[PDB]
């Protein structure tokens, strides 16, 4: 079991790094892929890449060895880098939802409203918020619990548990996950709602001659919308539920499960290349990039 | 295939013994301790070579159980080179027990 | 299979009128843009007019006020009513459907094209 658990982590890192390198390559190397949407995809892929290179590997060791080998400074920097890259990833998924909703439902308004320079500000904002929730609290010790047993792990350099106070775990969870999850629901719900109301206007048009049914395109669009919300939710909702649970009755949920769910969340970063880069132009670039 | 332990033979049969030993702490009074007895018989055959099932009656030999801090029964202590590697407590089905042994044995 | 069937073009006197029509047969996602582009000889293809499933429109400057785009509420069919034609408007006109059914990206369908020639 601990033989196969370790091998599994390895390919997680392989899938993340490969996938996100392949994406960033494709976008930078293809004139046709440098669209406005793919600008936000580039932000996403950067976040997930840093997850694959630095965040997951150092985390993989802490499971294998059962202790932190690189001393108190790097514990806190790695922790910041983790929170930063997760926050950027998830908040960027949320920006993409918004973007696509506008470009599908108000395409002409969206072209004038959403300039390339406006997109850059949105992107930079997302990383600023991600920094200010991770690096600023974590490096400045605002996250720290006052407990004695918590203060033992802070003084031990072999211990790199992420024990936070009440306030930080609430705020950090809301900012990194819950606000984005609500936005992503609201927004993608108005895509479903818009498409259903549009089919009503088509049946009203017919003067009772036809009633429309879900065709190939409509089932496929609903499957996509499901994958987007399903995979994201599956991957991060368990961890972020449990993270809020620990703020109340910390004994209730085991530590091995808390960590197991944090790995499920890292796995999202391997999924995002697969979900968000299926365009015919991406497919062409990927084959060109693999000689 | 099962070793039937004493207080005295415990050092030679479990602490000195080669490979993995799964010790069952059972009693004749406990209804939960018996419910796994026919399941452990099947495990001794099906995990031949990989594991050795061992049993110790706490009515017979009360001196062993205090040392490892056994609260309830049945408690299954898996042993690896004179140390307790993993533990389980309470009664189980065959499929629940196979997953515990599958996970622990293949490192 | 999706296919776009263009009609209504041809030859016409300057100051006259034409009414292009493009009938999109096949599965198209409810949310989309049907449009008209054109390509005058030895030039690049440009947008003429476009209409979202929603009802919003978008025109080029050259044709603003003269041309008006509309769509059949029932079927996937789009009409470009071209009035006050000038020799400048002469081009091969292409029907286009931007399909949004993939959500993250759009799929494009183009018509074969139909000639419009406006003589003075
Ligand atoms: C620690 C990793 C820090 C990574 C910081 C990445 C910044 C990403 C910037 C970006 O992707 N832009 C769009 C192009 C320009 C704004
Ligand atoms: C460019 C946009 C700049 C906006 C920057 C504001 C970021 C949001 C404010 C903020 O960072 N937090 C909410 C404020 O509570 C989260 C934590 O900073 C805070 O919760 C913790 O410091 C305490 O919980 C621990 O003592
Ligand atoms: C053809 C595929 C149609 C599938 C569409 C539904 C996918 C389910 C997505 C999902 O899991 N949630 C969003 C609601 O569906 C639940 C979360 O929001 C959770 O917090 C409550
Ligand atoms: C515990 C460890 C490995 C540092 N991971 C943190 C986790 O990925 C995370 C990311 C962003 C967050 O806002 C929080 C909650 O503080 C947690
Ligand atoms: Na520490």
């Amino acid at each position: 079991a601990a033989k196969v658990m370790s091998l599994l982590m390895a390919l997680v890192v392989l899938l993340i790094v490969a996938g996100n390198v392949l994406v960033i390559a494709a976008i930078g190397s293809t004139q046709r892929l440098q669209t406005l949407t793919n600008l936000f995809i580039t932000s996403l892929a950067c976040a997930d890449l840093v997850v694959g290179l630095l965040v997951v590997p150092f985390g993989a060791t802490l499971v294998v060895r059962g202790t932190w080998l690189w001393g108190s400074f790097l514990c806190e920097l790695w922790t910041s880098l983790d929170v930063l890259c997760v926050t950027a990833s998830i908040e960027t998924l949320c920006v993409i939802a918004i973007d696509r909703y506008l470009a599908i439902t108000s395409p002409f308004r969206y072209q004038s409203l959403m300039t390339r320079a406006r997109a850059k500000v949105i992107i930079c904002t997302v990383w600023a918020i991600s920094a200010l929730v991770s690096f600023l609290p974590i490096m400045m010790h605002w996250w720290r619990d006052e407990d004695p047993q918590a203060l033992k792990c802070y003084q031990d350099p072999g211990c790199c548990d992420f024990v936070t106070n009440r306030a930080y775990a609430i705020a950090s969870s809301i900012i990194s996950f819950y606000i984005p999850l609500l936005i992503m629901i609201f927004v993608y719900l108005r895509v479903y709602r818009e498409a259903k109301e549009q089919i009503r206007k088509i049946d009203r048009a017919s003067k009772r001659k036809t009633s429309r049914v879900m065709a190939m395109k409509e089932h496929k669009a609903l499957k996509t919308l499901g994958i987007i919300m399903g995979v994201f939710t599956l991957c991060w909702l368990p961890f972020f539920l449990v993270n809020i649970v620990n703020v109340f009755n910390r004994d209730l949920v085991p530590d091995w499960l808390f960590v197991a769910f944090n790995w499920l969340g890292y796995a999202n970063s391997a999924m995002n290349p697969i979900i968000y880069c299926r365009s015919p132009d991406f497919r062409k670039a990927f084959k060109r990039l693999l000689a | 295939k099962i070793i039937h332990l004493t207080d005295d033979s415990f050092d030679t049969d479990v602490l000195k013994a080669d490979g993995a030993i799964l010790v069952d702490f059972w009693a004749e009074w406990s209804g939960p301790s018996k419910m796994i007895a026919p399941i452990l018989d099947e495990i001794a055959d099906e995990y031949q070579g990989k594991l050795t099932v061992a049993k110790l009656n706490i009515d017979q030999n009360p001196g062993t159980a205090p040392k490892y801090g056994i609260r309830g029964i049945p408690t299954l202590l898996l042993f690896k080179n004179g140390e307790v590697a993993a533990t389980k407590v309470g009664a189980l089905s065959k499929g629940q027990l196979k997953e515990f042994l599958d996970a622990n044995l293949a490192e | 299979q999706v296919q776009l069937q263009e009609s209504g073009g041809g030859l016409v006197q300057a100051g006259g009128s034409l009414r292009l029509s493009c009938a999109a047969s096949g599965s198209i996602f409810a949310l989309n843009i049907m449009g008209w582009y054109r390509q005058a000889p030895g030039k690049q293809r440009e947008l003429v007019a476009a209409i979202h499933s929603g009802g919003t429109t978008n025109y080029a400057n050259s044709v603003k006020g003269r041309f008006t785009i509309s769509r059949d509420n029932a079927a996937n069919t789009v009409y470009l009513q071209m009035n006050s034609l000038k020799p400048e408007d002469t081009a091969v006109y292409y029907c286009n459907v931007k399909d949004f059914g993939a959500i993250i990206y759009d799929y494009d369908y183009w018509g074969q094209g139909t000639q419009v020639t406006v003589s003075s």
